[PDB]
């Protein structure tokens, strides 16, 4: 089996400034993280951002370190990534990208990694990033158009092919959505629904449940009553545990009926991380496809909406939020 | 008979309505004044039909009976009053019926009513609006969205609908994303006319609909249920109205992503119907809405189970059109890509069978639909191929796609120039029309070829609706000149003058007028018209217009160049025409200060008349008169003739003068009415009984036409020809009683000489006639008012003894109420003689028994006229002050207190009974005899003579009279005086069971006292209330508390305890101080955490709070400063985390502060601070659920409260200040805004004081009312220099730069540098600003007068009362009316001025800023003259506010506060009181002289704006402004 | 080290 090393988080918020391609007058001053920025100064609801992301990741696995960079610029990232190769070079290397307050990206990466103060600085190329960090590793784009970015990366690999015939292709990617479509701004929902899907699947999942169902079978069960639930995330005597242990069962045994077996070991049993991820990854896969959304994976899987393990997990969730009030 | 015939009128045919009316009229001819009851009816009818002039049977008829109803049932200035409209509607006849066959009839009714007081009837009854706050790239489209709307919004649309719909949806497409900024204006009327046009006009709607939704996409959500409604409403299977709905809904479909799936269910049983009913040729109908299914997609994951049995149908029945059956394959086949069709195969797979044996045609497209259905399938299709096969075999089906798909599923394999052109044609125009014409085309002509798109999309518009091609106008304008070169704009220039010059064309004038205005407040500065701007033309044509505030405008900017006499001449006629006398009078004293037959027949009449009449000409309104002169030749005849003449004449004035106001209009009621007086001195001969009638109607007219002695000599002088001054002496004496200055000196002379038949001004020794004593008391008035006072105190003394002796000889029954009036009149003559001794002889003890005979013979001949109780009560509390203050001047520096008992005793209970009945006998002004009889109770009460007369008083006295000295009451509960504290509380007690809402915020606050007293007092009056209701007092308990604790957070309380622990610990080494300060935080941090952010403190520093806390007691037992060393550092840690925070704690969150407050709901507890015992109460029904943090030196929040009447309220909420003092501040400024009310000449002149509302909650916090838009000097300068781009320091640089050394220099070098830098800079921003920011020259008139009046109120409000320090963050201005607000009371008294650092010098804030932002002249003018008539107010009713002020100052809670200030305070309070009667007196500056008015204000002004004084001011404060 | 651990 393998192991990982610390996590880069790199965040390109940017609280207060509203990129250009962009135009916002919908109510949708949406979570992060569950936070509001928009209730304290930029200063708190950033550091509080990065708190909060911390500790979402702590709360699937002890690390070794996590380290995070809130601000610009490129000589940080440089600076991390060659860090990250001093403590690798087998265990893999963890990325995780937002750029929600960034301009969309292109085929060079454009992003906004500077030391300014309003400047349109840099096509911070895929390829750059790829010699940066050679050695095995998981990236994460939460964006607006992260198939366009998977697509490149796989191009930039194609393009390192060629010149070494005059750890590529050991690396794997989850993308947000495909290239040709934007997330969605939908009110009551979080703005980072990707993240949130990948590191918090129960809050998301019975959020939704709340506000998806057309026609609810037990009434007097509201938002107000499912954000008040008792228990611990592990401890199997509690609702929480108990819905945590139905989750991860039903997410295995479909992982198990549909991929082929050398698939399934190489995500879901040589690794707790990755196996973690591809669990909670077919959660988001479901959420959202309602949205006119789909998530893309560098492997591709075969579809998994349509199994009929999803209505077990729909029964189980209804009766258990019976016993609330 | 007039019954009959109001009931035929009310219910009658024109014929009817006519004849009824002309018969209504001659019967009132006859019946006269008995018949009132019928017309307080009757009138409404009338005047209701005479309002709908257009129904009515000849409404002259109706209106001519409404004439002689007035007239002969007696009817006077009243019927208005009833009716409030009559006049208007008179006037509104008068000007647009344009038939003087009735507006004739109107101007008589409008005589005959009587001339209206302008205050009384007064009393009964868009491109420049951000023109300068938009960049012109943001403006354009603004202003032609308006234009459309408001067209859009009318019921022209119905003619024009089309091109107005298009318009719009050109402009969106021209915007982009931001126009969404215009959803909230467009959509809610858009979608309510689609509900009443025709269906021919529905379908154009429904189609531009479509196209602005594709246009705003996702920002359309929140109109996402009335389009759904309409549509559901329309979709009546109308095959055109079925294809543009199903366009409508694909564009919808697009433009909303998966929330679609919030509305598809209310379409759904619409769409079905399309597929069992479809009558369209060969179901194209159905062919459409198959090709909208396919855009579904996922959101049909909930409704394949309805939508697919007719899809399934449409392919499967034989007969159907193939055209149909294809497409119907074709969506099932497409939908297959998205949704799961597992559960549906059998549904599916059988219908597509039948049909490959029913015919090739469709077999060709059913192989491919099958095929996507098995690759979805995969395996599960193994069960249907051995059916399948049995078809594909009978029939030679080959389909290499399929047979490849089976094969491996078996195998078990994965798968702008004519602006110009034309506008030089001016100069070939000659007639007016021709201008009008050159106008017109020019405006269609600039929006034609206009740069931006958002104004060309409007010219087809623009080729009709007029208006809206005028609207337009200016800004089609400015766009293209700013595009010009020199030589066009000189071109256009010389087209525009020459329009200007060659004839008076009014809509012309205005409009480039209008345009001048826009230009001069551009960013393009004014047009260059001939040179200087055209100033001097365009206030030509200003004045031609009757645009005074532009003409003054103008020639205020000649001014600003040079005076020139010709100048002063112009500014002096144009505030005459503007009516402002003040004005004027201020230009006179400039220029003083810097330079060097009409009326011969009046004089005839007043005394060659007929030679007078003659030469006045014939045609003038004047001259008519003069002729009808038959009033003194007796041709009534002719008299009427002249009067239909003059009548006619004063028509045309009339509508000459119509719209200018009833300001102006009045001058012309006057003529009506003087033209009615004269038929009515011409009928008062030719009528019967109704001519005394008539004298009465006069009498009752006069009362309500103005007070000008002017009119009313007019009005005397016509009626002298049928009435002598001897048969009405009332209106007479009436008339020289109004008269004032030398006109009363006159008037009233020659009057009462007239009167009498007696010369008194001539041999003055003689005794006073005994004719009509009322006649002779005026006289004895008149003799008062001069030099004369002894002659007329002697003279009133032998008029009573002559009175006395009338009243002997009036004992009889016919003459009992001449003996009344008798007693009357002694009753004002013992009054007068009772001011008249004290006046000459002041206060002694040989005068006081005397006076007080007097007042008790006024109140023995007289019992309701309060005034006679007032008088004698306050003579005998005088009594009292004046025997204890002549012991303490004399006697005293105790048995001299014991003779002064004996006497001040029986002063005090006649004094309190006195003051009893006196509020008994009055109303509303009972403020001073309260606070009075709470000054004796307080001081004497302890007497039993005192305690008796007073419990008899107080239970006589109704029990909402002491709700107006509530904060009083309860300031003394402390007093140790047993009799005093027990009908204190009996008082309190009674007051709680009726109005508890009045009590229940002073108390509960009261209750928090440390002192005992204060603490058990307030607990056992709640405890009475809570007896009456629970409630109430629980809820302000709890919403007392938790306010409270929400106003200060353990962060600010630890960050200014250790700050002052810092000081103590490093400057002044006070180790005991500093465990003083910040041991009650530790104590405080003791009762651990009870909310959110208090958890969340603690959690953050109480161990290192803790360890500070054992290192300290470590300290205090071994005595080793180590150990409070490392309790610093464990402090100064603290405290630099808590200071590197709170800059960034912008608001704060209910749930995390306070949960109590966040569930209030439905409370029985008044809005704070709108209690009023005769209005409903409004309840409190919620708080805001967050509250925004303001950031300054203090931190004030904003709390939002919503009321049961559906309105919000704004409070400021904040700590760290006793706001005690406002309070009391607040209840004087509504004492002077009463004094100011009640007298004429303020009244006229609207001069207020503006308050707000303070309540406090604690010691140190409390609430300040939220003002409505207002803003500070300080800031309105900031933003003025910073949009110039104007250094905001240059006066300092620049004293700093002649002199760095400036803050150590001897005054005369201060003064020079001051004056110096004073003279380098044009300190007039202010002027600019109230210019720039004014809509338009007649608003800043208005804005600049009420700017002036309120300064000069303020100044002299502020000079009596002591206000001290004053800086632009404490003024504030209102940005709609002008008015200033004064929101600081700090310094109540002149402790300012006593300061050892920096002391102040100047009795208020008069500085260069604010002076010349007032009128061109100074402060002469508008300024002084309201400083002089402030003044004489306050220097008359000098009793209530010494009442007020006493009651403030001698008031411990408050006045500990002013003796820390200055001090013993019981002697210190004295010298305060003595120095604010000099202010009022005269004598502050100098004890041996008084002043008068003008002298008092003139040395005022001159200490405030005096150099020498200026430059000794702290720079806070900043002196050069 | 396991990529599920339980205890039940
Ligand atoms: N009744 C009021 N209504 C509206 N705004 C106010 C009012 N009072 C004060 N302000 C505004 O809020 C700021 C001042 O409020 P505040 O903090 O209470 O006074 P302060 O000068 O800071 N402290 P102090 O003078 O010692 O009482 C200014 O920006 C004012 O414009
Ligand atoms: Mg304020
Ligand atoms: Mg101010």
């Amino acid at each position: 089996r393998m192991k990982t090393v610390s996590v880069a988080l790199v965040l390109c918020l940017n609280v207060g400034v509203d990129p250009p391609d962009v135009v916002k007058t919908t109510p949708c001053a949406r979570l992060e993280c569950w936070i509001d920025p928009l209730s304290m100064g930029p200063q708190k609801a950033l550091e509080t951002i990065g708190a909060n992301l911390q500790k979402q990741y702590e709360n699937w696995q002890p690390r070794a370190r996590y380290k995070q960079s809130l601000d610009p610029t490129v000589d940080e990232v440089k600076k991390l990534c060659t860090s990250l190769r001093r403590n690798a070079k087998e265990e893999r290397v963890l990325f995780h990208y937002n750029g929600h307050g960034v301009p969309r990206p292109t085929v060079n990466g454009e992003v906004w990694v500077f030391n300014k103060n309003y400047t349109q600085y840099i096509p911070l190329s895929i390829y750059d990033l790829q010699t940066w960090m050679g050695s095995p590793s998981i990236f994460v784009y939460d964006c607006s158009n992260a198939g366009l970015i998977v697509k490149s990366f796989k191009q930039f690999a194609l393009q390192r092919e060629q010149e070494l015939e005059v750890s590529m292709k050991n690396c794997i990617q989850l993308a947000a959505c495909e290239a040709t479509e934007l997330l969605p701004m939908i009110p009551d929902l979080p703005a980072d629904l990707f993240t949130s899907c990948l590191t918090t699947p129960i809050k998301i999942a019975l959020r939704w449940f709340c506000m998806q169902k057309c026609v609810s079978l037990v009434p007097g069960v509201t938002l107000d009553l499912i954000e008040k639930i008792p228990g611990r995330l592990n401890d199997r005597r509690t609702p929480l545990g108990e819905l945590n242990w139905i989750f991860t069962a039903i997410t295995d045994t479909i992982a198990w009926n549909v991929l082929p077996r050398d698939l399934f070991q190489k995500l879901f049993r040589q690794d707790l991380l990755v196996a973690s991820l591809f669990r909670n990854f077919l959660l988001a896969e479901r959420i959202m496809r309602s949205y006119n959304c789909t998530p893309v994976s560098s492997p591709r899987l075969p579809p998994t909406y349509m199994h009929a393990m999803w209505q077990a997990w729909d029964l189980a969730v209804d009766i258990c939020l019976s016993q609330l009030p | 008979i007039l019954k009959a015939l109001i009931l035929k009128l009310k219910d009658p045919n024109p014929g009817v309505i006519n004849n009824v009316l002309a018969t209504i009229g001659e019967l009132a001819q006859v019946s006269g004044l008995e018949m009132r009851k019928w017309v307080d009816e009757l009138f409404i009818i009338i005047m209701d039909m005479l309002q709908d002039s257009s129904l009515l049977a000849k409404r002259q008829v109706a209106l001519w009976t409404l004439g002689q109803l007035v007239a002969s049932t007696g009817y006077v200035v009243e019927p208005y009053r009833k009716y409030p409209t009559l006049l208007e509607v008179l006037l509104n006849f008068l000007k647009t019926e344009q038939n003087q066959g009735t507006r004739r009839e109107a101007i008589r009714v409008l005589g005959l009513l009587g001339a209206l007081d302008p205050y009384k009837h007064k009393v009964n009854i868009e491109m420049l609006v951000n023109m300068g706050n938009l960049p012109l790239d943001e403006f354009y489209p603004a202003v032609s969205m308006v234009a459309l709307m408001r067209i859009f919004r009318d019921q022209s649309l119905s003619h024009h609908h089309t091109m107005v719909v298009q318009a719009i949806t050109f402009i969106f497409k021209s915007l982009g994303l931001k126009c969404v900024q215009f959803l909230p204006q467009v959509m809610p009327t858009f979608l309510n006319v689609i509900r009443v046009c025709d269906g021919a006009i529905r379908e154009f709607l429904f189609q531009q609909l479509g196209m602005l939704v594709s246009f705003v996409k996702s920002h359309i959500r929140p109109y996402m249920d009335e389009i759904v409604t309409l549509m559901r409403e329309f979709w009546v299977m109308n095959t055109s109205i079925q294809s543009t709905i199903i366009l409508l809904i694909e564009q919808i479909v697009v433009a909303l992503g998966g929330e679609f799936k919030l509305y598809l269910p209310q379409l759904i049983p619409h769409m079905l119907r399309v597929f069992m009913h479809d009558n369209s040729p060969g179901r194209i109908v159905s062919i459409k809405l198959l090709a909208a299914i396919q855009l579904f997609g996922a959101n049909l994951d909930d409704y394949l189970h309805l939508l697919l049995p007719p899809i399934v149908k449409l392919f499967d029945a034989p007969e159907a059109p193939l055209p149909s059956r294809k497409a119907a394959l074709e969506t099932v086949d497409r939908l297959t890509e998205s949704l799961d069709f597992t559960d549906y195969a059998s549904r599916i797979i059988h219908p597509i069978v039948r049909t490959l044996d029913q015919s090739p045609e469709l077999r060709s497209t059913a192989m491919d639909t099958l095929s996507s259905l098995v690759f979805q399938l995969g395996k599960k299709y193994q069960i249907f191929i051995p059916m399948v096969n049995k078809v594909l075999v009978r029939h030679r089906i080959n389909h290499q796609r399929y047979d490849v798909l089976i094969c491996r599923i078996v195998k078990g394999y994965t798968l702008s120039t004519i602006n110009l052109q034309k506008a030089w044609g001016a100069a070939r125009r000659v007639s007016k029309d021709d201008w009008l014409e050159w106008l017109r085309r020019l405006s269609l002509e600039l929006l034609k070829d206009s740069s931006s798109p958002s104004l060309r999309s409007c010219w087809a518009l623009a080729q009709a609706y007029n208006p809206m091609a005028r609207d337009l106008f200016n800004a089609a304008f400015v766009s293209c000149w700013s595009e010009l070169n020199e030589d066009q704009q000189d071109e256009l220039i010389r087209s525009i003058e020459l329009a200007l010059t060659s004839q008076d064309i009014a809509e012309v004038t205005q409009t480039l007028l209008n345009l001048a205005e826009f230009m001069e407040h551009s960013d393009k500065g004014p047009l260059p018209l001939r040179d200087d701007n055209g100033i001097v033309l365009l206030g030509e044509r200003a004045a031609k217009c009757r645009a005074y505030a532009k003409a003054l405008h103008y020639k205020e900017l000649e001014f600003q160049k040079g005076p020139t006499p010709a100048i002063l001449e112009s500014l002096i006629s144009i505030n005459n025409k503007l009516q402002q006398p003040e004005a004027a009078a201020g230009v006179l004293e400039y220029a003083m200060k810097h330079f060097g037959a009409r009326m011969a027949a009046a004089a005839a009449w007043g005394l060659s008349m007929e030679e007078y009449t003659c030469m006045i000409p014939r045609d003038t309104h004047d001259g008519a008169f003069y002729r009808a002169l038959a009033l003194h030749q007796d041709l009534f005849s002719l008299a009427q003739q002249c009067i239909d003449k003059a009548r006619d004449l004063l028509d045309a004035e009339l509508t000459a003068m119509a719209g200018e106001s009833y300001s102006r209009a009045y001058g012309a009621m006057v003529s009506c009415h003087m033209l009615s007086e004269l038929e009515e001195v011409i009928q008062y001969k030719l009528v019967p009984e109704r001519r005394e009638i008539i004298r009465q109607i006069w009498w009752e007219r006069l009362q309500g036409c103005q007070r000008i002695v002017e009119d009313w000599q007019k009005i005397l002088m016509v009626r002298s020809l049928v009435v002598s001054p001897h048969e009405d002496m009332r209106t007479w004496l009436k008339y020289a009683s109004l008269c004032g200055k030398s006109g009363r000196l006159a008037l009233a002379h020659k009057t009462l000489v007239l009167l009498l038949g007696v010369d008194p001004s001539r041999q003055l020794d003689h005794p006073l006639p005994t004719v009509h004593p009322q006649v002779t008391y005026a006289y004895m008035k008149n003799m008062w008012k001069s030099a004369r006072k002894i002659d007329a105190f002697q003279h009133m003394q032998h008029f009573v003894q002559t009175m006395q002796q009338q009243a002997q000889h009036a004992i009889a029954t016919e003459d009992q109420q001449h003996k009344q009036e008798l007693h009357k009149l002694m009753a004002r003559c013992f009054l007068k003689l009772g001011e008249w001794q004290l006046n000459l002889q002041g206060i002694n003890e040989s005068t006081i028994p005397k006076v007080l005979q007097y007042y008790s013979a006024a109140t023995e001949h007289d019992r309701s006229w309060y005034k006679a109780w007032h008088a004698w009560a306050v003579m005998n509390f005088e009594a009292v002050l004046h025997y204890k203050h002549q012991n303490q001047a004399r006697d005293e520096k105790k048995k001299v207190t014991e003779d002064l008992s004996k006497t001040l005793l029986m002063y005090t209970v006649p004094a309190v009974q006195g003051f009893f009945r006196s509020i008994s006998l009055s109303r509303g002004n009972n403020l001073q005899d309260t606070l009075r009889v709470l000054t004796l109770w307080f001081d004497y009460g302890h007497w039993p003579d005192v305690n008796e007369a007073l419990v008899e008083g107080v239970k006589a006295i109704q029990i909402d009279t002491w709700l107006q000295v509530i904060p009083q009451l309860i300031a003394r509960i402390d007093t140790p005086r047993p009799l005093v504290g027990r009908l204190i509380h009996q008082l309190l007690t009674d007051i709680g069971r009726y109005h508890p809402q009045a009590l229940i915020y002073p108390l509960t606050v009261a209750s928090k006292s440390t002192t005992t007293a204060r603490h058990n007092a307030a607990n056992k009056i709640l405890k009475n209330m809570c007896e009456h209701s629970n409630t109430l007092v629980q809820q302000a308990m709890m919403v007392s508390e938790e306010l409270i604790r929400v106003a200060i957070l353990w962060h600010e309380m630890w960050h200014e305890g250790l700050e002052e622990a810092s000081r103590l610990y490093f400057g002044e080494r006070n180790v005991k101080g500093m465990f003083e300060v910040l041991e009650p935080l530790h104590a405080m941090m003791e009762r651990g955490p009870q909310t959110l952010k208090e958890t969340s403190f603690n959690q953050a520093y109480g161990r290192d709070l803790m360890e500070a806390q054992e290192w300290c007691r470590k300290y205090m037992k071994s005595g080793n400063v180590k150990d409070l060393t490392q309790a610093w550092d464990l402090y100064y840690h603290v405290f630099r985390r808590i200071s590197k925070q709170l800059p960034q704690l912008t608001s704060l969150e209910l749930q995390y502060v306070s949960p109590k407050l966040l569930m209030c709901r439905d409370l029985e507890l008044a809005v704070p601070g709108t209690y009023d015992p005769n209005q409903p109460i409004i309840r409190i029904q919620s708080i805001a659920p967050s509250l925004q943090v303001i950031t300054s030196k203090q931190r004030p929040r904003k709390l939002t409260l919503m009321g049961s009447n559906g309105h919000e309220f704004v409070f400021l909420l904040k700590g760290h200040e006793d706001l005690r003092q406002d309070e009391r501040v607040m209840q004087l400024f509504g004492l002077v805004n009463t004094l100011l009310a009640n007298d004429p000449t303020s009244l006229r002149k609207n001069l207020s004081i503006q308050r707000y509302a303070v309540i406090p909650l604690s010691t140190n916090s409390g609430l300040i009312g939220w003002v409505p838009h207002c803003d500070t000097l300080h800031a309105l300068i900031r933003d003025y220099r910073e949009k110039k781009k104007i250094l905001l320091n240059i006066e300092h640089r620049i004293m700093l730069r002649m002199a760095p050394d400036y803050d150590h220099l001897t005054l005369m070098q201060k003064v020079e540098v001051f004056e110096h830098a004073v003279n380098n800079t044009a300190g007039d921003d202010l002027a600019k600003l109230l210019w720039l920011k004014s809509p338009s020259s007649e608003v800043w008139f208005d804005r600049r007068t009420n700017y002036t009046r309120s300064l000069a109120v303020m100044s002299m409000v502020g000079y009596i009362l002591g206000l001290g320090d004053r800086h632009p963050s404490n003024l504030m201005l209102d940005r709609l009316s002008g008015k200033i607000l004064h929101i600081d009371f700090g310094d109540c008294f002149e402790v300012a001025m006593t300061r050892e650092k920096f002391p102040e010098k100047i009795p208020f804030r008069l500085t260069r800023m604010l002076t010349n932002a007032m009128e061109v002249t100074g402060l002469d003018g508008n300024y002084r003259i309201t400083c002089h008539t402030v003044m004489e107010v306050l220097r008359e009713h000098k009793d209530s506010v010494m009442a007020v002020l006493e009651a403030f100052v001698y008031d411990p809670l408050l006045n500990w506060r002013l003796m820390d200030t200055n001090t013993a305070l019981n002697k210190k309070a004295i010298q305060i009181i003595n120095r604010v009667r000099d202010k009022l007196t005269g004598r502050d500056f100098s004890h041996d002289d008084t002043l008068d008015v003008p002298t008092q204000v003139e040395l005022l002004i001159k200490q405030a704006t005096s150099h020498e004084n200026l430059c000794q001011c702290y720079i806070g404060w900043c002196p050069f402004w | 080290e396991s990529q599920f651990e339980m205890d039940i």
